[PDB]
């Protein structure tokens, strides 16, 4: 029967892929990097403490200008902060309280948030008379919005608990392309620096590479024993790191089509909420549910430093484009800045 | 359940299976090389003076 | 002292509150005096589509009250011409084909009931229902309705609400007082029963029943029965607020006037009949019918009073033997013998005799024998004195008939039968009802007409359903007294605060354009030991509860995740809410009124429950290990 046969031969293709992968595992990254000098201890301290949100912070993002950064909280608002002075450029009350994610556009002219409303709302920061309207409400997902990132002011990519991601046209409102394949709630994405590719991570504990323009999935990365909550590209766009409920982070290379490195200790049991890379790719920053952010050596997998002033979960983080700083965001209602 | 949807799985697995992969050693070396090449322009990695740091003792901005 | 209305902000909570009870409908609102008055102030004054539809309604109402035909024929020409024929010529009549024709037929035939316009009533109402209703709800007339409703629903009377005067009756288990309700200045009677002096006689049932009975009857405004507007108690007494009758009882007047002529008795009979009609329409036989239980107002008009021994035959008929001896019908006295209204006809019969002749008919030689006054009632036609007219006789004949087969009132159409008695040929019962007949007796101006015992837990439980307010009476009280003058002051006060905010700048309410479920004023508690209760404006969202004081944004909140339980609790005897929080912490809130408390509870419980089932499903939001 044909229904049997197509399952049979998907099983056989799966093996073809595992084998093809092992044929390239001629060495590991640890072997390769055994030589270079360690990073020493990375010692950052809280520079700024950003105070304002009245409940948990669930997400944050920095502007390309390395200074303003937007955040979303269970207090049903976004705040756009100037990190330099701690001042609030804007304070946006949202129409739905159940917000989970946010973004700052490349230009810094728009921001975007969503949540259980199942909509990506785009907020024009810079209006006809210095106000802040909702400019658009992108509706079409049939489940909660989990992440979103602008490619530029006219397009954007989203990820959803309906297990798909999507490409939208902002002027028209349209769901241009959709990206199916994941069998569970998609939880995060990251755009490659060249914006022709993004990866998603999901509650199926697979993670996937997609071509924007073609609408297809090129590659699928398994290995985690549990939900992948977070994901970020290595700055050269040839690899990415994931963070998961299994208390590990992992580094996957694209061209070798497989994992290269796991990041972990027996001393760390909680799940990872978030991840970023220092400007060089050399450090891997991760936020944990035990309240701390761990700073890992990306190349040697050792554990270099810890950022630890937070009385609840670190739920999100990011590093500036200029590399000067790291923002951490917490369930304890504050963002801190680290440098 | 669906025949359409199994046909579709397999065609996807074919895309995934017919890519050009490279040696992991080459892959990892290419990465190590990235990190050295930019190690000097990464503030978290190297210690910069206050006068190049927006956040330390600094008062004055736009 | 006076009635203060809750702020307009109260609308958020009452509207959900009424909505939960289906009470936000044209039907339910239109048929309440204050709802009515607010709807009409809206339509007539602030909405041009709606004005006519209501003037038309109103004119018809004045037309149902027109007394004659000659009054009628006239007005129903103007009403046609004005509110219809004008429209017809301009194509614009928003009514049926049938309706319109159904009126014009009764005109060209000059045969004009008081209902002509009834096909129109229905349709004015269809025309007002739905769409027009909708704008009224959006208007601040419905906000005003919510303010009066809030006061209604928060009534908790005590002696103190009353300015209490001379005693105007003593009897049974207490006393009656003239009194004035401070709020509105309304004069009332206050019948006060001593709970103890009750237990002593295991009389509790009777005390309760009066209350139950009063409530079946006190709707409709009957002019010929003493009716109730509130009931409340204290730990020692029960109180009924009642129609004021400071004119004394017949039993007493009789003893001072001496016997009445047929003419003078006809007057009382007629009012009394009509009272009985009312009660009998609601399946209540009065049973203790007699001069002492008929009362005079200041002008000499009369009301049936004291419904203790009265009872309901709606579902099941009494057969028991209660009344005053010398006025009980046969079927009553006989145990094992069921009955309905009938006894009251007999008792009427008995009573009227008494007003003519100074004694009960079955009480000759001033006897007391209780068993033999009963004998004379069974097989025995009563001999009616030589001085009684032919028509009086046929009446009493009808009313005293040993058998109910053949008694007047018990042959199919109640009341009506007795009204057709040619004893009353001379009278017009519409005019009786309007109290237009001069009464024969005008009370001159005043009338005068042990304890080892304890009170347990399980005594006061008998009284737990006793307090009560009658919406219809309260609205009526208010509508005739302070409503216009309060709406006025209130209007002015709100437009100060609002027009002053046009200066200050508290100018773009925080709930608008979000997902707020409810908002309003509550008082949270800071330090117990300082009677610190800080009053804040709270907004409830689907996943938190924000609040603030004057001037600021909200500085503080509580999330629905954090809330474990919500309970009612007692503090220095006002009811508060107790939210227990996850840190083993607490959070107390006092509401300003019953419905506000009732609602804040239903919504807090709903919201914390849903939000927790929600977050549970969202991987990023839930608590993991
Ligand atoms: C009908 C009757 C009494 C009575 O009910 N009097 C009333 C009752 C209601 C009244 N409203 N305004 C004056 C009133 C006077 C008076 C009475 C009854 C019960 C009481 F608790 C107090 C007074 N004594 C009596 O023999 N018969």
């Amino acid at each position: 029967s044909e229904l049997d046969q197509l399952r049979q031969e998907a099983e056989q293709l799966k093996n073809q892929i595992r084998d093809a992968r092992k044929a390239c595992a001629d060495a590991t990254l640890s072997q390769i990097t055994n030589n270079i000098d360690p990073v020493g201890r990375i010692q950052m301290r809280t520079r700024r403490t950003l105070r304002g949100h009245l409940a948990k912070i669930y997400a944050m993002h920095w502007g390309t200008d390395s200074r303003l950064l937007v955040s979303a909280s269970q207090d049903g608002k976004l705040i756009i902060w100037d990190s330099y002075t701690t001042n609030k450029v804007h304070a946006i009350p949202l129409r739905s309280s159940w917000v989970m994610t946010c973004a700052y556009a490349p230009s810094g002219n728009y921001v975007a948030c969503g949540g259980l409303d199942n909509i990506c709302s785009i907020y024009n920061l810079k209006t006809r008379e210095g106000n802040v309207r909702v400019s658009r409400e992108l509706a079409g997902h049939t489940g909660y919005l989990s992440c979103c990132r602008f490619l530029d002011d006219n397009q954007i990519v989203t990820s959803s608990g309906d297990t798909t991601c999507a490409l939208w046209d902002i002027e028209t409102g349209q769901q241009t392309t959709t990206f199916t394949g994941h069998t569970g709630d998609v939880m995060s994405l990251s755009l490659a620096p060249d914006t022709r590719l993004f990866v998603s991570g999901a509650c199926d504990a697979s993670a996937k590479l997609w071509d924007v323009r073609e609408g297809m999935c090129r590659q699928t990365f398994t290995g985690h024993e549990s939900d992948i909550n977070a994901i970020c590209f290595f700055p050269n766009g040839n690899a990415f790191a994931t963070g998961s409920d299994d208390a590990t982070c992992r580094l996957f290379d694209l061209r070798a089509d497989q994992e290269l490195m796991t990041y972990s200790h027996d001393n760390i049991i909680c799940g990872i909420t978030s991840v970023s890379f220092s400007k060089s790719g050399r450090l891997l920053l991760a936020g944990y549910d035990d309240f701390n952010c761990n700073v890992w050596d990306a190349l040697k997998a050792d554990r270099a430093g810890v950022l630890a002033g937070h009385d609840n979960r670190v739920s999100c983080l990011g590093v500036t484009d200029d590399g000067m700083a790291v923002a951490t965001g917490s369930w304890d209602s504050f963002l801190k800045i680290w440098n | 359940a669906s025949i359409a949807q199994a046909r579709k799985l397999v065609e996807q697995l074919k895309m995934e299976a017919n890519i050009d992969r490279i040696k992991v050693s080459k892959a990892a070396a290419d990465l190590m090389a990235y990190c050295e090449a930019h190690a000097k322009e990464d503030p978290l990695l190297t210690p910069v003076p206050a006068s190049e740091n927006p956040f330390r003792e600094k008062k004055f901005f736009s | 002292k006076k009635i203060l209305l809750p702020e307009p902000s109260i609308r958020s909570v009452m509207q959900k509150y009424l909505e939960d009870r289906g009470e936000v409908t044209f039907e339910k609102i239109f048929s309440q005096k204050l709802g009515y008055l607010l709807f009409r102030d809206f339509c007539l004054n602030h909405l041009e589509e709606a004005r006519p539809l209501v003037e038309f309604y109103e004119e018809i109402k004045k037309y149902e009250k027109l007394e004659t035909e000659e009054e009628r024929v006239a007005r129903s020409r103007e009403i046609f011409d004005s509110y219809i024929m004008k429209e017809l010529l301009a194509c614009s009549h928003p009514f049926s084909k049938s309706a319109t024709e159904h009126v014009q037929g009764h005109l060209g035939k000059k045969q004009v009931p008081p209902d002509l316009f009834q096909p129109y009533i229905e349709e004015i109402c269809q025309n007002l229902r739905g769409d027009v209703f909708q704008k009224f709800i959006e208007s601040d007339k419905f906000t005003r309705f919510c303010q009066w409703k809030n006061v209604e629903l928060n009534i908790h009377l005590t002696m103190n609400d009353f300015s209490v005067h001379r005693i105007i009756g003593r009897g049974g288990f207490g006393e009656v007082y003239g009194c004035r309700k401070a709020d509105t200045g309304k004069m009332y009677a206050m019948k006060c029963l001593d709970k103890k002096r009750i237990k002593m006689k295991q009389g509790e049932t009777l005390a309760l029943n009066e209350r139950i009975m009063l409530s079946l009857v006190s709707t409709g405004d009957c002019p010929f029965i003493v009716c109730m507007s509130y009931a409340f108690h204290t730990p020692d007494k029960l109180s009924f607020i009642l129609d004021l009758m400071n004119g004394g009882d017949l039993h007493y007047h009789l003893s001072q006037h001496g016997v009445f002529s047929e003419a003078d008795m006809r007057f009382y009979a007629a009012e009394i009949i009509l009272g009985l009609e009312h009660m009998h329409n609601r399946f209540v036989v009065y049973r203790d019918l007699k001069p002492a239980n008929i009362l005079l107002d200041e002008h000499g008009h009369v009301r049936i009073s004291d419904l203790g021994l009265a009872c309901d035959f709606s579902k099941k008929k009494p057969h028991a033997s209660v009344g005053t001896h010398g006025y009980m019908a046969p079927e009553v006295l006989q145990k094992g013998v069921a009955y309905d209204s009938s006894a009251d006809w007999f008792s009427l019969g008995c009573m009227l005799f008494k007003l003519l002749r100074g004694h009960s008919p079955f009480r000759q030689h001033k006897t007391k024998d209780k068993h033999e006054i009963d004998r004379m009632t069974l097989t025995m036609a009563v001999e009616l004195p030589d001085s009684f007219s032919p028509e009086l006789r046929s009446l009493l004949e009808g009313l005293l008939q040993r058998d109910v087969n053949r008694r007047l009132g018990c042959l199919g159409r109640g009341a009506q039968e007795v009204k057709e008695s040619p004893f009353f040929r001379s009278l017009d019962w519409q005019m009786v009802f309007l109290q237009k007949y001069p009464p024969p007796l005008i009370p001159p101006r005043e009338v005068n007409a042990t304890k080892g015992i304890k009170l347990l837990d399980s005594d006061q439980e008998l009284y737990r359903n006793f307090p009560l307010t009658i919406s219809e009476r309260w609205q009526q009280e208010v509508a005739e007294t302070v409503f216009d003058t309060i709406n006025a002051e209130t209007d002015r006060l709100e437009a100060r605060k609002k027009a002053k905010n046009k200066q200050l700048g508290h100018e773009e309410d925080y709930a608008l354009g979000k997902d707020c479920i409810m908002h309003g004023y509550m008082s949270k508690m800071g330090n117990p030991f300082l009677t610190q209760w800080q009053r804040r404006y709270f907004y409830l969202f689907p996943n938190r509860l924000e609040w603030r004081g004057e001037g600021e944004a909200p500085q503080s909140l509580l999330t629905m995740e954090e809330i474990q339980s919500v309970e009612e609790t007692q503090i220095k005897e006002r009811k508060c809410l107790l939210l227990k929080i996850r840190g083993g912490k607490q959070f107390i809130l006092q509401c300003d009124s019953d419905p506000e408390l009732v609602q804040w509870k239903k919504e807090l419980r709903d919201a914390y429950r849903e939000a927790q089932q929600l977050v549970q499903r969202v991987p990023k939001m839930k608590n993991k290990p």
